RNA sequence: UUUGCUCCACACAAUAUAGAUGGAUACGAAUAAGGCGUCCUUGUGGCGUCGCUGAACCAUAGCAGGCUAGCAACGGUGCACUUGGCGGAAAGGCCUUGGGUGCUUGCUGGCGAAUUGCAAUGUCAUUUUGCGUGGGGAUAAAUCAUUUGUAUACGACUUAGA
RNA sequence: GCAGUCAAGCGUUCAUAGCGACAUUGCUUUUUGAUUCUUCGAUGUCGGCUCUUCCUAUCAUACCGAAGCAGAAUUCGGUAA
RNA sequence: AGAACUGGCGAUGCGGGAUGAACCGAACGUAGAGUUAAGGUGCCGGAAUACACGCUCAUCAGACACCACAAAAGGUGUUAGUUCAUCUAGACAGCCGGACGGUGGCCAUGGAAGUCGGAAUCCGCUAAGGAGUGUGUAACAACUCACCGGCCGAAUGAACUA
RNA sequence: GGCCAGCAUCAGUUUUGGUGGCAGGAUAAAUCCAUAGGAAUGUAGCUUGCCUCGGUAAGUAUUAUAGCCUGUG
């Protein structure tokens, strides 16, 4: 249809002040500074009042509006990030062996080393991206915590922990060990 | 089939002894030439009334050139085309300065999106909807908001020369 | 209008930028082409390697030395398109190819002298915005050519001077700029105005 | 502290915008955008030039940085009223893109005992612009 | 080497020309953005300005550009010297110091041009080679034959021999 | 010969895990025909042996998805020559 | 493989369909100039990287008749339409709150408690509430949905066509 | 006299520009002018509501401190 005009609105919070050159955005807030290259989507950014920003699609069509929420919804993203941090909480399910994780380093990499996955001797290890912090919740029972700013570096974390515990050459309705990613909210509390 | 203009022809069904002043029928037709008017004439004809060309006699052909041709208009055009496997009616509707313009556009965006050739479609009526809030297709009202205004981003100029020593800006 | 038109190839859409030189050259212009590693192809990257790949495929199944030879480099593909977009069997042909020089980077012969864009070739220019396109450097090195990082090294090597020379061009530039714009109310520059000058 | 954001500010497509017809009967004369009927079309009047009232294509003008108030759908008369009283042929003649199609012009009028002339000056400047350059 | 070889300079003979006829005139990056100028609190900063093509910029007057006389200014430019630095991607080029010499159309004079007959590319470039005149420089190898067998159909290979 | 679509039914209940009637759309040229265009001043007529290469409609091996996958075994399917 | 009519090839070059007896165009003495046919005009290659409105992104894209193939069936890919509906008297989505009394209704089910269950979908209060929409439990206790409200602000849903 | 050309004025064929006078149509339609009537993507004004300059929102209001549309001439 090539709609004229689509825009979508990006609320600053106070503490946070947001830099956005040519399509490359940098957030900075309490918690620390992200950074994202949107060179690949073609969106026009605009400031209003320093608590609100505007990006909009000219003459866009179907696929090139459904870009620009996607844009607005990363920006989003990173203000959360910056300001409320993001968490995703792990639990270790487990029908007869215990899953042994723990944090080690090779080189000083930090990684998050997981044991006795199914009785494996086998070591899976799996790197944690920098700006990810690794904190295993005392008063919960096998859960291990990631944190950071980057949601998607928390959440590609996560996700990395729980794709390297995937289940071979079983039936995985029965067979459901592995570490599951049961939360994904902020680290600031009630906000 | 070319750049439209619009005529009116009136033809008879020629007079006998039997009915003298026959009745007088009239259409609107768009076309590149008179020639051409008249052909399209004497086929909706045919497909109306029980007449044909040998039969009948052209009385009158005129140009009817738009009354405001410089004023904006929102058009609602409908049609009935032929495609690969059956016939439909559409309602369209085409921004445009006059009545010949918005055909043209017609059978052009017809032609893109439908694959439907001059020789399939037929213009059942071509209207002025003189109140917006009537225009009911989102292509069209997109344009009549107050204070329309956008702009034309990537700009790209035509070089002149095979090679140039700038390497260019797309700004506009 | 150059005895020797060096043409910068960096996002050039190799196709046309093949089909402009080709032109140029067997009208009897020299070519050299600068930057093949920087050269656009319209399409996602995934697809031009397919379409390497069946390249690649293609051999003489008696003699592989005898097929068609597949050259990885990114001055060798913007070759292959010239090639077959120039009559190359013919005297001719042979005379307008050796009209003709591709490089990746610059070397040392150019890196000093005016390098021209062709704008009926540029991707900015031609190609509608969002559609996905490679780059030639990254397609070689995917099919086996093995001097991206020699390449890549000696232009970041070769802008660092350059970026020198056009600092100290650009101090020289502003001082006749301010010798220009002085004397700009002189008799002799009003009249040069009056004239158009 | 303050979020920066580049403006990027284009020319709009908008009615009292003014165009500079590039190729037609008009050719490098002033027009009005009078209202928009698509993305790519537009009803534009240039009453001052000489522009006849006519829908054209935008890929036909090039937008210039004038614009004026007008309200939509003026008359070729509104057109040129507004257009007087904005002085938009003044805005447009002292801007640098006008005195570079007027300068080119006047160097295409050139005749061949004004170009020997303007070698002369040339030369005669060029000594003068030297010379400082070495004392500077 | 019945005076051989190489380099430079000059002259003379050839030899051709994928095609000179003022100058290939150097940021990088982006393009839903940049360039330049300027300011500061030096940044993804403020302000100003430009583009809308090189239709530019530089150069460009003088028997294909002669011979002369001045003015003005210490500029521009050519040459051969020369100071130092940078350049290895195919550097073989870029920049810089100093003096010397010529030209200077920045300005103002004096003389010359004709008859190539009303045009005729009307010959002005650079590519190789040879020769002669001077100056400078250096003073071997390879193959055959013989020999080895780490080689081998023959060639080839790999060894040895004043 | 191989592969689709529909889905009445089978599959304890459940059309589609796996199947699948009545129909119907195709692909292939490793079947056999049909034809008689080339060859009758001659293209050496079975099979095997030997050897190379190619195809994939994959038997195995690699990695996977599904199941009427608890395990084991197996079945269906994908990328794959 | 066999007939009808015509036009062709055979017997025919020429321009076009890359190529080809038959197709398209056009039929032919030797030349010059002009204009065209069919077919083309990014480059090969003569001729607009012409102008204009749209459509298409293909991890097997498509790209001119004869002709050198692809079908049924499918796809919130994307585009344009047809018809029927909901909707500022607030449409769909999400979030939040409730979601009854009689009544754990009757019948029974081993155990059913609005819901393994069987008939009626009972009345009242109703904005709404179905003897309930489902889940859960041996049953429960309990949730949950339809449903109704609050927010939200203008569009939304379905079946079809190509 | 032979060879190769240059220009001018013509003739035959043709190609490519500049410019003049007419004809027709709805004796183009428009624009423009005049007039009548309208509503809006509602201009001035006016009322209610905010408050950061002083502007904005909702109504009313058909030319006013912009304009536009239609008919007619
Ligand atoms: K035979
Ligand atoms: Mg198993
Ligand atoms: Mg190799
Ligand atoms: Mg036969
Ligand atoms: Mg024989
Ligand atoms: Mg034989
Ligand atoms: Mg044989
Ligand atoms: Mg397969
Ligand atoms: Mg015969
Ligand atoms: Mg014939
Ligand atoms: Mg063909
Ligand atoms: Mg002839
Ligand atoms: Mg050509
Ligand atoms: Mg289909
Ligand atoms: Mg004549």
């Amino acid at each position: 249809m090539k709609y004229i005009q689509t825009e979508q609105q990006i609320e600053v919070p106070e503490g946070v002040t947001v830099s956005i050159k040519s399509r490359i955005v940098k957030v900075v807030g309490p918690r620390g500074t992200l950074t994202k290259n949107l060179k690949h989507i073609d969106v026009t950014f605009t400031k209003v009042n320093n608590q609100l920003i505007k990006v909009a699609v000219h003459n866009g069509g179907r696929k090139h509006v459904a870009a620009l929420r996607t844009v607005k919804s990363l920006v989003d993203n990173m203000i959360t990030g910056v300001t409320k941090g993001y968490k995703y909480k792990m639990r270790y399910v487990y029908a007869h062996f215990p899953i042994n994780v723990n944090i080690v380093e090779k080189d000083g990499a930090k990684f998050i080393e997981v044991r006795n996955f199914l009785g494996d001797k086998k070591i899976r290890n799996v790197p944690v991206r920098d700006g990810v912090t690794i904190e295993f919740s005392t008063n919960v029972k096998d859960e291990i915590v990631l944190s950071g700013n980057s949601v998607e570096d928390v959440s590609q974390n996560a996700a990395d922990l729980q794709q390297i515990c995937r289940v071979r050459n079983k039936d995985i309705r029965k067979f459901l060990d592995g570490i599951y990613v049961s939360h994904k909210g902020f680290i600031t509390e009630d906000l | 089939m070319a750049h439209f203009k619009e005529y009116q022809v009136i033809g008879r069904r020629l007079p006998t002894e039997s009915v003298p002043e026959p009745k007088l029928f009239r259409m609107r037709i768009f076309a590149s030439n008179e020639v051409i008017a008249k052909s399209r004439y004497w086929y909706f004809l045919q497909k109306l009334h029980k007449v044909k060309k040998a039969s009948g006699e052209i009385v009158s052909i005129n140009q009817i050139n738009e009354a405001h041709p410089t004023k904006v208009k929102n058009f609602g055009v409908w049609v009935r085309y032929d495609s690969r496997s059956g016939t439909h009616n559409m309602y369209k509707e085409i921004r445009d300065v006059s009545r010949v313009a918005a055909v043209e556009t017609l059978y052009q965006d017809m032609a893109a999106r439908h694959r439907a050739r001059f020789r399939s479609i037929h213009i059942l009526k071509v209207a002025e909807i003189e109140k917006t809030a009537d225009v009911k297709r989102q292509y069209v009202k997109q344009f009549l908001t107050k204070d329309l205004k956008f702009p034309l981003p990537h700009r790209v100029q035509k070089s002149t020369k095979t090679f140039s020593y700038k390497r260019p800006s797309t700004f506009y | 209008v150059e005895p020797v038109v060096v043409i910068d190839g960096k996002g050039h859409l190799v196709g046309r930028l093949a089909s402009v030189v080709a032109k140029q050259l067997l009208n009897g212009q020299k070519i050299v082409v600068v930057r093949a590693e920087e050269l656009n192809i319209s399409g996602e990257f995934f697809r031009n390697k397919l379409k390497y790949h069946d390249f690649l495929r293609k051999a003489t199944a008696f003699n592989k030395t005898r097929g068609p030879f597949h050259f990885r480099a990114p001055s060798r593909i913007f070759y292959k398109a010239l090639r077959g977009m120039v009559s190359h069997k013919t005297a001719r042909g042979k005379a307008a190819l050796e009209r003709l020089k591709v490089f990746e980077g610059i070397p040392p012969p150019y890196d000093k002298k005016k390098r021209v864009v062709v704008p009926q070739a540029l991707r900015v220019l031609r190609l509608k915005p969002g559609r996905k396109y490679t780059t030639l450097g990254k397609l070689s090195t995917s099919v086996g050519w093995k001097y991206e990082d020699v390449v890549a090294k000696l232009e970041a090597k070769r802008k660092v001077s350059s970026a020198e020379y056009y600092a100290k061009k650009r101090a020289f530039t502003k001082k006749v700029a301010s010798a220009n714009a002085t004397a700009a109310e002189s008799d002799v520059a009003k009249q040069l105005a009056a004239l158009g000058y | 502290t303050d979020s920066i954001v580049k403006a990027s500010n284009w020319r709009l497509v908008e009615v009292g915008r003014v165009v500079l017809i590039k190729k037609g009967q008009s050719a490098g004369k002033l027009a009005a955008i009078v209202e928009i009927i698509d993305q790519k079309k537009v009803l534009i009047d240039g009453p001052k030039a000489g522009v006849p009232r006519q829908a054209i294509n935008l890929g036909q003008v090039v937008l210039t940085p004038l614009t004026f108030a007008l309200p939509r759908g003026a008359r070729t008369a509104t057109v040129s009223k507004k257009w007087a009283a904005a002085a938009v042929c003044e805005k447009w003649a002292a801007s640098s893109w006008a005195k570079k199609i007027a300068q080119r012009e006047r160097r295409a009028a050139l005749t061949d005992f004004e170009r020997f002339q303007v070698m002369v000056l040339r030369k005669q400047k060029r000594y003068t612009v030297k010379k400082a350059l070495a004392k500077a």
